[PDB]
RNA sequence: UGACGGAGCCAGCGAGUCUAACCUUGGCCGAGAGGUCUUGGUAAUCUUGUGAAACUCCGUCGUGCUGGGGAUAGAGCAUUGUAAUUAUUGCUCUUCAACGAGGAAUUCCUAGUAAGCGCAAGUCAUCAGCUUGCGUUGAUUACGUCCCUGCCCUUUGUACACA
RNA sequence: CUUAAUUGCGAUAACGAACGAGACCUUAACCUACUAAAUAGUGGUGCUAGCAUUUGCUGGUUAUCCACUUCUUAGAGGGACU
């Protein structure tokens, strides 16, 4: 097709490639899975009772190279809660920033997340040699 | 329902001390001269047809 | 109990037994049926996810389009 | 042929530029296909100048338009206008107008404020109320 | 025409009554529309 | 029909419908002309739309009050109570929903009889709020052909919260039975009996 | 057309350190609150692309005072300030209620405006449930009038002029 | 009689006026036509990694020649004067 970097869809993509990372053997968690509410405004524990850091291989790392240089609190910025703070406005509220800073040192070992100047993190030549050909794989297993 | 196929013949004016009833003429153009002296409720721009039931059952001043 | 319990093992598969004269399977209809609740009602109704009489063409959440179809 | 005329998708919330060149008919919002524009439904008001007077309209043109800033209406019209200016302001200067205007059976037949510049603009909020024309309520003694 | 088709000896009258009235000064301007006049216009006698 | 095939991603399901005939993929936006009588030349139908977004200057000109989309004049006419008002891209998919509930329960591929929503919800006379003094005054005038655009849209749509909110049941399915029920004779519904008090003393007192 | 959880993701206004320490992406730490070296900026340089909420899409919740609500008091951890008790604020858990559309009383407002929601600035060490603006999404129906209330003009009447 | 208007017409012991208001002025604006371009925004591509060969795309390059003024910004002006 001449599959470019930005032919990649957003939800039916992550349904069928981030679920493939569920059984790569990849534990790589800080030991703090299903103890975190994933928002200060959240009142309930999350869904699966194990894992769900496997979204980060197709939601986060796909969105780093949508831009060119990234940090952490802007990737924290997608998780947006609204703590019902008594009788007051429901102000700008993010999650706890420890997980994204420790995914920052968990999926770095693969070669996908590389050390960057011009601030924080940029994508590597594992992007143009695996992440391009999981845009040539996930869209080409879902043609 | 004896449907007198009414029409906006001319643009008569207003009534209503609270400004609610706007005046027109209402009859079918064939067999005129038998028509309620009556108006339309709200918005009507000029000179088109209308569907109704009554034909000639009048009143005069409408507050 | 009285309402919103588990599956009604007594009369379960109304989907393949009672969809003439009522083409209505949703959140908004199946709570006066003296039925299990949407905590576990439509979870017990996604058993026909491959095919079935009731069929969505709308993939959205929280209410689907389930009638007498083929 | 690429002389880039500096046509624009300009509305309430887009300072865009359309470099509508002449190619096969590919289109990228900096890389983006037609299936990714973020409403999932209001995408289908980009119907107007493409598949309603002609089938192809492809080998004549090529689209690659950026958008930066703004909000959430200019993905529908100001995306569309930048693409639509590359057709009738480029098949007019080179291709003839009777070839344009007699085959303009649908470019203007559904012209729901496309190329006419928008005249529905922000106005400053007042003083003494909640909103731009929303006041408080009073009280007496 | 259908009130008096019932009326044989057709319509019989064009029926009209007469009444002559006597108001006063103190009750005329609480029904009848004059209620004031100016200084130098109190001169006519025909009503139109 | 020998379509265009090309490398940049454009699918097939759009070009086999709209390149010659006005329609949508599974919806009908077809050949249905105005089956209902007058109020014709006041309706957005001719020219029908494909999906729902069209705005513009339709503010206070009394004398061009009918070229605006009544598609659009429907799709913002139920929203209130602090969270539904505003936010006006949320009914855009319920016309993708409830024009597939009528289009699955007695199909009538949707544009045939929904243009005919003046056949049943088109009044014949309306009783005024005229002054009088003392009673429930609806000594009346005769009807007007644009009150059948504002009173038509409202009283078939404002009943979508007296039956849905405070409990579990949604908006969509009661916009399907009570569209057909407000397109046929009803006797057990919301439109026709609320189409009574503005016609009750339209014949029992002239 | 709601709530929870995931996917995508939007503004403009600014005001920002001076011989002092303001805005600040990150690195690393710890669950947060946040903390130490660092990233740029006296300013279309950096904050900040203000990807925020409200929003779009896909899984989980059911007729209850409830996965709506968070009043009420209790314990602990931090931040600011020579200085926090009669608690500066937040954070994590204990406390988890009222209240169900609300009486003779009664306001505002006719197109990017009525409406929806949320960020700067203003007081700002710290303290927005406030007030200006900035914006992001946007219907209505009257299409105007004197009974109630308010104001100007003609005519008359007036034993009144701090009227 | 009209009007947002003591605004205008028309009647006229009046005529002609000075005000306020109106007028005037802004703004979110149209100007790819300009004096004009990375402390700011552009088709290009110096060095060109790669998905893909469906042959130019995703690109980056704390500047490589910097390609260029319309988008960003207005010096006066036009364009609209029911």
């Amino acid at each position: 097709p001449g599959v470019s970097v930005r032919d990649v869809a957003a939800q039916d993509f992550i349904n069928a490639y981030a679920s493939f990372l569920q059984r790569q053997g990849k534990l790589e968690v800080p030991g703090y899975v299903d103890i975190v509410k994933t928002s200060s405004g959240n009142e309930m524990p999350p869904q699966d009772a194990e894992g769900w850091f496997y979204k980060r291989a197709a939601s986060v790392a796909r969105h780093i190279y949508m831009r060119k240089q990234v940090g952490v609190g802007k990737l924290n910025k997608l998780y947006g809660g609204a703590k019902s703070r008594g009788v007051r406005p429901y102000k700008h509220i993010d999650a706890s920033g420890s997980i994204n800073r420790k995914v920052l040192q968990a999926l770095e070992k693969i070669g996908i997340v590389e050390i960057s100047p011009k601030g924080g993190r940029r994508i590597s030549e594992n992007g143009q040699r695996d992440l391009d050909r999981i845009a040539a794989q996930t869209l080409e297993e879902d043609e | 329902t004896p449907v007198t196929l009414a029409k906006v013949i001319k643009v008569l004016g207003r009534t209503g001390s609270r400004g609610g009833v706007t005046q027109v003429r209402v009859e079918f153009l064939e067999d005129t001269s038998r028509t309620i002296v009556r108006n339309v409720k709200g918005p009507v721009r000029e000179n088109d047809i209308l569907v109704l039931m009554e034909s000639e059952r009048e009143a005069r001043r409408l507050r | 109990a009285q309402h919103a319990v588990i599956l009604d093992q007594e009369k379960y598969d109304r989907i393949l037994k009672e969809v003439p004269t009522y083409r209505y399977v949703s959140v908004s209809v199946l709570v006066d049926r003296l039925k299990i609740g949407g905590s576990l009602a439509r979870i017990a109704l996604r058993h026909l996810e491959k095919e079935g009489i009731i069929k969505p063409i709308s993939k959205h959440s929280k209410q689907a389009i389930y009638t007498r179809a083929t | 042929a690429v002389p880039s005329v500096q046509t624009f998708g300009k509305k309430k919330s887009a300072t865009a530029v359309a470099h509508v060149k002449a190619g096969k008919g590919l289109i990228k919002v900096n890389g983006s296909p037609i299936t990714l524009v973020e409403p999932e439904i209001l995408r289908f008001k980009v119907y107007e100048p493409l598949l309603l007077v002609g089938l192809d309209k492809f080998s004549n043109i090529d689209i690659r338009v950026r958008v930066t800033g703004g909000g959430h209406v200019s993905q529908v019209y100001a995306i569309r206008q930048a693409i639509a200016k590359g057709l009738v302001a480029y098949h007019q200067k080179y291709v003839d107008e009777q070839s344009k205007n007699e085959l303009k059976k649908a470019f203007t037949s559904y012209d729901r404020t496309l190329l006419i510049a928008d005249s529905r603009r922000p106005e400053p909020k007042k003083f003494g109320g909640k909103g731009a024309r929303s006041r408080f309520q009073k009280s007496y003694r | 025409r259908d009130l008096s088709e019932a009326s044989v000896y057709p319509e019989y009258a064009l029926p009209k009554t007469y009444n002559k009235l006597h108001y006063c000064v103190s009750c005329a301007i609480h029904a009848r529309i004059v209620r004031v006049r100016s200084r130098e216009d109190r001169k006519n006698r025909a009503p139109p | 029909f020998t379509p265009v095939v090309l490398a940049t991603p454009i699918p097939e399901e759009v070009q086999q419908a709209q390149t010659e005939i006005k329609l949508f993929n599974k919806w009908s936006f077809e050949e249905v002309e105005v089956k209902d009588a007058s109020l014709v030349d006041y309706v957005q139908v001719r020219q029908p739309i494909f999906v729902a977004h069209t705005a513009g200057r339709y503010a206070n000109k009394r004398f061009r009050k009918a070229q605006c989309p009544i598609i659009e004049r429907l799709t913002n006419s139920l929203m209130m109570n602090g969270r539904n008002n505003g936010k006006k891209l949320k009914a855009v998919r319920i016309i993708k929903h409830t024009l597939d509930i009528i289009n699955v329960l007695t199909d009538q591929n949707p544009i045939q009889v929904v243009v005919d929503a003046i056949t049943n919800t088109g009044p014949r006379e309306d009783t005024t709020r005229v002054g009088g003094g003392g009673a429930a005054r609806r000594q009346a005038v005769d009807v007007s052909p644009l009150r059948r655009v504002n009173q038509a849209i409202a009283l078939l749509t404002i009943g979508a919260r007296e039956a849905a909110f405070r409990n579990i049941k949604t908006i969509a399915e009661t916009l399907a039975e009570e569209l057909i029920n407000a397109a046929k004779g009803s006797s057990t519904s919301y439109a026709i009996k609320k189409k009574d008090e503005l016609e009750r003393v339209a014949k029992s007192n002239r």
